[PDB]
Order: C-alpha cells, then structure tokens, then sequence
C-alpha cells in the first residue's frame, strides 16, 4: 500500500528502491482491472508467481510519460532508457504500468553517456555543450541536466503521467524471506512423501543428516547439481 | 577570432579556417527571395526535411559541401559558418552559377 | 583508408604439455603442434599472457621438431628407451 | 609503492550452494595466482583505482583501519560509499559526504547499520559492484609480508548500491600495512572438503601445469603428455573501422524498380533493433 | 512566426521581432545584419538559460539586447546609427539546445520571416 | 548440464514457466539428456 | 551446412538477430555441428 497508494511517486532520475522483506507478498492484491494495464515479466509466468519464495525484493517506483514505458523493457534504448533508467537484459521481475492521467516531475536529458542497469545519477553538475569549459549555472552552450516533465492533462496519451512499479525478484538461491502465503504441514520423515521446501518439488525420503551448514546456506548439492540437502524452515 | 573564406566561387564549396574548428560548421542556404534556412549540421548532418541530394564531408580545417548532380531550383547562396567560438562569423559566401 | 593488411591468427587452443608426474615434480615441458619456434609468441600472444606463461613460450631450451616446438626441455645427443613419446622419433624424460 | 607476492590469496565462496567432497570449476572475477600487491605500509593512503573490486588486506595488531570511502571523485558534486565503523557497531551510508569525516551531506538514500567487521590479525576483505550490487567477503584469522597458505573467504553483506566506485581511499586512525590487490576474470577449480569447505583451488590461467590440472579435473597429474584446452587469457581490446562518409540515403525521395547504393542507410528516418 | 519591426547618423529606432507557434525563453534568439549585396554576419546574441549577452565583436557597447516573455520580442535598441551600417535585419531562433554535442545556441535556425 | 534451457532442474521450469512455453525448454533438455544415453551404450557396444 | 539456421556464420547470426531471438538459432547450429563431429568420431572407432 505504501508502492502503489502512495499518490507521490519519486521522480525517474531518482528512482527510489525500496527493499521488502520477511513478510508474506500475495501478489493476488494487486490485480485490479482498471490499473496494472501492462504485467509483462520476465522469467517467471504471472500467473505462476503466487507459489514462489523469493529472498532479494526491491520494490523501485518512478512516474515517466505513458509514451516511454517501452524503453523500460530489458534491450531498450532511450532518452529514459539511457540516460534515466537502465534495467539488464538478465532480468527476473514484472514491471507493472498503469496509466494515472487523472491523478514537477524530473527527468535526465543531459549525459556524458549511458549509465549501466540499476544506478542512480543525481547531480545537478552542469552539461557543457561547446567548446568553452563553462562551469557557471547556465550559459548559451551550458545547459542543466534535469527538468520538469509538465504534464499536459489535455493530452490523452501522448505525453500522459504513467506511474511504473517495478518488482525485480531474485530466483530462490538463498534463504528466503519472501514467499506466497501457503500452508504448512508437519514434516515426515523416513517415508517416500511428496514434500514442497520453500517452492523446491519433488519426492524423496526426508531424513536428519550429519552435515553441517553456514548460516549463508540453505540447500546441498550433488555431483549431478541436485537438491540433496535442505533445512527446513520454522 | 576566427576567420574564413570559401576556396570556389557536382558541385564542392570548401570554405578554409585559420585555426582547428574539428568539426563546428554549419551550411546555410539563402533563397534570394525567402529566408536562409538550414541544410548542414555539425559540419555532417541532415535536419529534418532537407533533400538527401545535399552532403556535408569533412572535419578540421578541411570541410566540404557537396550537391550531387546539380539539382534544378538550387541557385540560392551558401553560406558556411562557425559555432567554435565567439563572435559568430559567416563564411564569403558562394552561389552556384549555371 | 585503402590500405591492405594481413591478419594472422593470434588463437592457439591446442598446446600439449609432457609432465614426468605432479608427484614426481611439477617441472613441465610445453609442446606446440605444427608451428614454428618464432610464430610461438605470436600465436598465443605472450604478451597479453601472464609472466609465468612467456618462460614456457620462449626461452633457452628451445628445440624444434617434426611434430612442433618443444620448449621447456633440453635436446640430448645420446638416445635410450622411450619413456614419454613425443613424436617422430623423439622422446622425453625427467632424468 | 612497495610491492610483494600473493600466494594463493583471495579465493571466495563463488555461491551459496553447499558442495562436500567435490571438485568445482567456476568463472568469476578472482585475484590472480602468484599476483603481486601494493604493499602499503604505514608510517600513506592514496586515493586507490577500484577497477573489477579490490582485494583488502590488514596486519593490524589493533584497530587502526575504521573503514573506507569508495566513489569517483569523493566530493559533494556526486554521491559516495562510507562504510566506517566503531567498536559498537557498524555504519553504512549513500551520500554525496564533502570530506575535509564528512562535512556535510544533504541527499540521503541508504543506510544500513550491522555488527562490526574489524600483528595477529589478517582481517582480508573483497569487495565487488557488478550490476549495482555491493558485495563484501571477509575472514579472521591470526597470523603470529602476506601470510602463505590457504582461506576460504564467507560472504557478510551484499548492497543495493547503484552509484560509481571507480577510486577508493583506506581511512586511518592516526603501526599497520595494508595490501590492495585487484580482481581479474579467471577460471579457478576448487576443491570442496568433506565438511563443505574450501581447501585447496588452482588458477587455471596461471601456468601450463595448472592447465592440465583443470582440463583433467584433478589436482594430481600422472606422468605422461596431455593436450589441454585453452584457458589462458582471451584479448579484451576491440577495434571498429566504419567508413566515414557522410551522404545519408536516398530513402527520402522514395517516399518503381530502383535501387539505393553509395550512401548511409540511416533506419531511423533481420533484427529491427539492431 | 518570427516576424519582425534612418539615413541620419544620430538615431534611437526600436527593433522588436515578435514571436508566434514556438515557445519563447527555449532558445537563444539572435539578431543577424545582412547589407544589400553582401553576405550575413551576426551581430547580436541573447540566452534563455541566464542572462549573459554576448554581440559582435566589430564594435562594443553600441550593440543591447534584451528580452521580454510576456510579450515574446527582443527589442533590440540601435543608437547612432552609421549610414553604411543600414541593411535588413534579421531575428533567428536557435536549435533545440536538446541535441547537445556542438554547440546549439550559437547555431541559427528559422531566420525570421521578411 | 542445461543444453541451453533456462535450468538444468526438471521441477524448476514447470513452478516458473506456463505450461504453454515451459515445454520448449522442456525438450531441450529431453532431447540433450538422450543424445548423452545414445552416446554412452554406443561406447559400450564398441567396447564390448 | 546450413542445419536449419539462418546462416552458417556464428557472427551473421548473432549481428542480425535479437538476444533472445539469437539462442535459438545458435542452439539450431551447435547442435548440428555437434552431431556432425560425434559421427566422425564413432566412424574413426568402428575403422580402429
Ligand atoms: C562513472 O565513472 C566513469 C569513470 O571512467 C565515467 O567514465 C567517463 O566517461 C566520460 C564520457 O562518458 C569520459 O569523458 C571520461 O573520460 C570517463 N572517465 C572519467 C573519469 O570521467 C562514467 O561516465 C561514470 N558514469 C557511469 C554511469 O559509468
Ligand atoms: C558507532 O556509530 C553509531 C552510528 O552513529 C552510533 O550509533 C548511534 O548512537 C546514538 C546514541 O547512542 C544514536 O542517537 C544514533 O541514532 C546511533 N546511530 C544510528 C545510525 O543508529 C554508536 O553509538 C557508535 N558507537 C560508539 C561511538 O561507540
Ligand atoms: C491501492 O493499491 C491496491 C494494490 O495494492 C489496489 O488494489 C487499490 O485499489 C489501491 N487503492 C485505491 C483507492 O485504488
Ligand atoms: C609484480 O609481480 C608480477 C608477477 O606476475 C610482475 O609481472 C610485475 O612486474 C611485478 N610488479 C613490480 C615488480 O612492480
Ligand atoms: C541533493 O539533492 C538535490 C535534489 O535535486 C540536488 O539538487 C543536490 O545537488 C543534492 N546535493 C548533493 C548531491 O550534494
Ligand atoms: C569435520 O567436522 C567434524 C565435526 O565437527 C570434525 O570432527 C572433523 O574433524 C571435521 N573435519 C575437517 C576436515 O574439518
Ligand atoms: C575518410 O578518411 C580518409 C583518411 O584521411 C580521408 O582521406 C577521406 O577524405 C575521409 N572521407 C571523408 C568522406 O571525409
């Protein structure tokens, strides 16, 4: 409620990343039809994503033209794209658009060069445009790097407000503190039992082990990269 | 400051500066009637509109404008200027003659 | 520019190395198939390689043969019992 | 500046995966074998490149090292990495910090408070940014010039930090020598022990006897001749040569059997993207 | 629509170029003197960034400018006008400063109208 | 091995991918792990 | 041989085709040349 009732988002040049953790995210909230108008995810299908466990959450909110929501996607390129908001083409999350034309904004058209995926420019550091190293607040080839969106409301698309929320989920690797809200049932051990640990499938007999573990570790792997080893949560 | 003078005056016009402009020209086109507009940027470049027929080469302290096969209703002047540095100084200036 | 330049490759992958047994000793000799004692460096670029490879890529014991370079041992004049074969009638061994 | 060998030095957990008893070959960014160190050694601290991560490590006998500072130009213009410390606990912060510790700082977007990380003492550090991820490996370990032998080190913190850290400056206390050694792609084999630690690793790329043993996935070779792949190092530098004319394209007029040639088909007037 | 506004060498004339369609403080209007018969040359440059002015460099003080949003003009003030230095003049806009590179500003564009 | 699918873990594709898509990356990792089968009896037969 | 891809040249592909568009075909050309090599092979064992 606090990413997307918020009514005030962060600017794009300063895309704020807010971290979620150790709670239970069912993304069955956020499903609303007039909102959420595009739900394109990349690596996991949206409609498996409610039985997953995730452990690196960042939940990075930012208001940009409805026209440029395309270079949001990984690969794209331009002026948001390149000098804004840069995502890596191995992305793992869903970016959630949705047009808020009904309900100051800053934008960076001004760099040296593009930033890499996940970074943030925030200086106001003037864009010399000629010969003359002018370091004076603005000139005839001196320029400032950051200005107004200025939404037109008259506009119907073109140059419309379009809150973006992007959810860039790390795949279950490590101890989770994210996951989908789902049951839990007591364990069984030296028995042949389906078991589901953490959204990791599959059917074995479940019994105490020996090895020791590092508090960064939560599976064992074998000579055959399999899951032989998991400590179980609670 | 910076000075120039265009050498002529298929068709190259060629204007020469004294020091190293690398690449700060522009290409202007007077219609005797309307006018100058644009048809050269950054001494390499299109804007928008412009027939492609019109080609700027060149960088340093050699530049050249090249009109390829004489195209009817061009007999405008052409003009070649400098952003380097101020004061901002036109070229002397050439008009194809037919 | 028109201007005419010849490419020669600068990607060995194939380099044969004759060890007389970690155990035994971790003196090794490298041998090259089918090159020359002085396209070595260029082949396998030594200069961008690390200080420890360009020892085994030039050097002192340096004896060509049919099979390629051989760098790392040294040619003796006298002949015994093959113990590591080479090829073309050459043998090596940690003596 | 001073310098000296690292013996087998730097080697990290490349994942959180358990592994026991197993040989694994893995490539990341790893202090090269037998690399060679700016052996620093205080009376000072320059301000240092951090290009590809930086390999840290401190022979204090006391705490002396309170933290780092790590940017691009350390100044309030843009935004810099604090990563100081006292004895209670530990102080992370994203900001701008105008230094003479900070003078003043008004933009603020992270903070991050953890227990303390900090001659007997090899208090070796790592440090990675790869796609806005700062990533800190550490270990302990008393020593009674850089200490032969073998350690694994365990990740502690890793960081959503999106800015530049191109140079990085050690802080002082003012008795300490401080080592910096920089991380280069490389291929390492490590060998897991029966307990799920890291033993014993070799650097593929560093010798042609280390490419034997990585080809054969062993760490002992017989006698014999073997053929190994190729694991040194690959060429890094590329070159591109376009021609440079200038006339655009006749794609214009167009807008009927002709054809275009001569010219600079400029698209923006096969994969469309590219 | 950069439409625009003697022979004694004393005077104090007005010069204004109104502006129409593009939105005035976004670019470096500039005023450029062509004499009959001869080529341009640029006399007068105003910024919308800051208020630093810069003229032509052939006589100083002689040359103001100034600027005006309310009513999208430069106003330029001549006084003491040479004989010789009688021509049709010209109020030019600037390119879009948002192509950066070389130098936007001092590039002219438009040219007025007339 | 994963033989160019997203994960070498059967069980992974099936609880990310939609059934729709997850079998693509499903035969390739079918058609990689036969190849390996067919590879290994062939040796065998040439040995025996 | 072509093998069902758009072109020979590893680089052609890769220039000339998107990144997630790209791995098919190079995945297409691997593993034709991959069955070619192993074929060689089990013919040199056979005539050994
Ligand atoms: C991060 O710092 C690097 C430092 O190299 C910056 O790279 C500079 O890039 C500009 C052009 O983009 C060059 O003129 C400079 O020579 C480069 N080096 C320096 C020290 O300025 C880079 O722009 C910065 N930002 C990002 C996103 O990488
Ligand atoms: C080490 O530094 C931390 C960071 O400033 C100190 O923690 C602060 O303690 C004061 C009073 O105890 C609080 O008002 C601050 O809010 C704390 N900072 C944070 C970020 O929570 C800590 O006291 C220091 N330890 C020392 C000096 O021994
Ligand atoms: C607040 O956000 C939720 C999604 O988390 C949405 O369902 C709800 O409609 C929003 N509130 C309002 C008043 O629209
Ligand atoms: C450090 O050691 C390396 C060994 O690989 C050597 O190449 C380099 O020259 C040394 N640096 C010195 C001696 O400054
Ligand atoms: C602090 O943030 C403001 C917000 O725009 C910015 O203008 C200013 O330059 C920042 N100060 C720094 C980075 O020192
Ligand atoms: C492994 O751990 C066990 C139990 O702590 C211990 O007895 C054994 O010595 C350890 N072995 C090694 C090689 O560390
Ligand atoms: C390209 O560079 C060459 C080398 O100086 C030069 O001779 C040629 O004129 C250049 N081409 C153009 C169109 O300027």
């Amino acid at each position: 409620d606090e990413v997307f009732n918020a009514t005030r988002f962060a600017s794009v040049y300063a895309w704020n990343r807010k971290r979620i953790s150790n709670c239970v995210a069912d993304y069955s909230v956020l499903y609303n039809l007039a909102p959420f108008f595009t739900f394109k995810c990349y690596g996991v299908s949206p409609t498996k994503l409610n039985d997953l466990c995730f452990t690196n959450v960042y939940a990075d909110s930012f208001v940009i033209r409805g026209d440029e929501v395309r270079q949001i996607a990984p690969g794209q390129t331009g002026n948001i794209a390149d000098y804004n908001y840069k995502l890596p083409d191995d992305f793992t999350g869903c970016v959630i658009a949705w047009n808020s034309n009904k309900l100051n904004y800053l934008y960076r058209l001004f760099r040296k060069s593009n930033l890499k995926p996940f970074e943030r420019d925030i200086s106001t550091e003037i864009y010399q445009a000629g010969n003359k190293p002018c370091n004076g607040v603005a000139g005839f080839n001196c320029y400032f790097p950051l200005r107004s969106y200025s939404f037109r409301p008259t506009y119907g698309v073109g140059h419309q407000p379009y809150r973006v929320v992007v959810l860039s989920f790390e795949l279950l690797h490590a101890p989770a503190t994210v996951c989908g809200p789902k049951k839990s049932t007591n364990l069984v051990k030296n028995k042949c039992v389906n078991f589901n640990f953490n959204g990791l499938k599959g059917t074995g007999v479940l019994t105490e082990s020996n090895k020791k573990f590092l508090p960064f570790q939560q599976f064992g792997r074998d000579i055959a990269d399999t899951t032989d080893a998991v400590r179980d949560p609670q | 400051a910076i000075r120039m003078t265009q050498s002529p005056s298929r068709v190259t016009i060629t204007c020469r500066a004294s020091q190293s402009i690398s690449s700060y020209l522009n290409w202007y086109q007077q219609k005797p009637g309307k006018a100058p507009n644009l048809l050269i940027y950054a001494a390499s470049s299109l804007e928008s509109g412009v027939p492609s027929r019109f080609s700027g080469s060149g960088s340093g302290t050699d530049f050249t404008l090249t009109i390829s096969s004489l195209q009817p209703e061009d007999f405008a002047t052409y003009y070649c200027q400098q952003s380097y540095s101020t004061p901002l100084t036109f070229g002397g200036g050439t008009k194809v003659e037919i | 520019t028109l201007e005419i330049l010849d490419i020669t490759p600068c990607s060995f992958g194939g380099v044969s190395v004759i060890t007389p047994g970690t155990n035994t000793s971790n003196q090794v000799a490298v041998l090259y198939q089918g090159v020359n004692c002085t396209e070595v460096p260029v082949a396998i670029h030594a200069d961008q390689l690390t200080p420890t490879w360009r020892v085994y890529s030039t050097g002192s014991n340096v004896f060509q043969t049919r099979a390629g370079c051989l760098i790392g041992a040294e040619y003796v004049n006298n002949s015994y019992e093959c113990d590591i074969p080479i090829g073309a009638g050459i043998c090596a061994s940690y003596q | 500046p001073a310098y000296t060998n690292s013996f087998t030095r730097g080697v990290y957990y490349p994942d959180k995966v358990f592994r026991s008893s197993v040989l694994h070959s893995t490539q990341d960014l790893f202090l090269p074998f037998f690399s060679n160190v700016t052996w620093f050694h205080v009376i000072d601290n320059p301000v240092l490149p951090f290009n590809d991560g930086v390999y840290f490590a401190s022979i204090e006998k006391s705490n002396i090292i309170r933290g780092w500072i790590f940017g691009t130009t350390l100044d309030s213009k843009t935004q810099s990495l604090l990563i100081v410390n006292n004895a209670t606990n530990v102080v992370i912060k994203v900001c701008e910090f105008q230094f003479c510790v900070y003078s003043s700082a008004n933009n603020c977007t992270f903070e991050y408070v953890s227990q303390p990380f900090l001659f007997k003492n090899l208090r070796e550090f790592v440090f990675k940014n790869i796609d806005g991820y700062f990533k800190i490996y550490s270990k302990h370990t008393p020593i009674i010039d850089l200490p032969q032998g073998f350690s694994a080190l365990e990740p502690l913190v890793d960081l959503p930090i999106g800015i530049n850290i191109t140079r990085f400056q050690t802080l002082l206390a003012l008795a300490a020598a401080y080592y910096v050694g920089y991380l280069q792609p490389r291929t390492f084999l490590l060998k897991y022990n029966e307990n799920g630690t890291i033993t014993d690793a070799v650097d593929c790329a560093l010798d042609p006897l280390s490419e034997t043993k990585c080809t054969l996935k062993s760490f002992t070779v017989e006698k014999g001749i073997y053929q190994t792949s190729n694991f040194r190092v690959q060429p890094t530098e590329s070159i591109v040569r376009f021609p440079n004319i200038t006339n655009l394209c006749p794609f214009d007029e167009v807008f009927n059997r002709k054809r275009i040639s001569n010219c600079v088909a400029d698209y923006s007037v096969v994969s469309p993207t590219k | 629509q950069l439409l625009e506004s003697l022979v004694q060498p004393g005077r104090s004339l007005r010069l204004s170029c109104a502006a129409s369609g593009f939105t005035f403080d976004d670019y470096a209007m500039h005023w450029v003197r062509q004499p009959p018969g001869k080529g341009l040359e640029w006399v007068s440059g105003s910024s919308w960034n800051s208020g630093s002015v810069v003229y032509a460099d052939s006589v100083k003080g002689r040359f103001t400018i100034s600027r005006d949003s309310a009513k999208n003009s430069l106003h330029l003030q001549m006084n003491s006008l040479r004989v010789e230095d009688t021509a049709l003049y010209y109020c030019a806009k600037a390119v879009d400063p948002t192509r950066g590179s070389y130098s936007p500003d001092y590039g002219f564009d438009i040219w007025g109208q007339g | 091995s994963k033989f160019g699918a997203i994960s070498s873990v059967l069980n992974d594709i099936f609880s990310r991918l939609d059934p729709p898509e997850a079998e693509v990356q499903i035969d390739r990792l079918i058609t990689g792990r036969l190849q390996s089968l067919q590879t290994y009896v062939t040796q065998q037969l040439i040995r025996a």
